[PDB]
């Protein structure tokens, strides 16, 4: 079951992940049962 | 399904008369483990596969 979580915030550190506490709420759980071992992130353009 | 491939999918949100699965006569070719069929309509399930 594909479980998805998130958090969103403004930041100062342009390079990298900041120090200090954060924890993510669940966006969704999906019934989908997929054999997952690889992935890629995506952009879009006109 | 083939015995090395199965039909495993998530039944969710639903209701049924689960007692049909043992009380309907031609189903009388069965078993249960832990749980018992007469209790199933009062037992709150969660999600189901087969």
């Amino acid at each position: 079951y594909f479980k998805i979580y998130s958090k969103h915030t403004p930041i100062n550190l342009v390079r990298d992940l900041p120090q200090g506490f954060s924890a993510l709420e669940p966006l969704v759980d999906l019934p989908i049962g997929i054999n997952i071992t690889r992935f890629q992130t995506l952009l879009a353009l006109h | 399904a083939s015995v090395y491939a199965w039909n495993r999918k998530r039944i969710s949100n639903c209701v049924a008369d689960y007692s049909v699965l043992y009380n309907s006569a031609s189903f009388s070719t069965f078993k249960c483990y832990g749980v018992s069929p007469t209790k199933l309509n009062d037992l709150c399930f969660t999600n189901v596969y087969a």
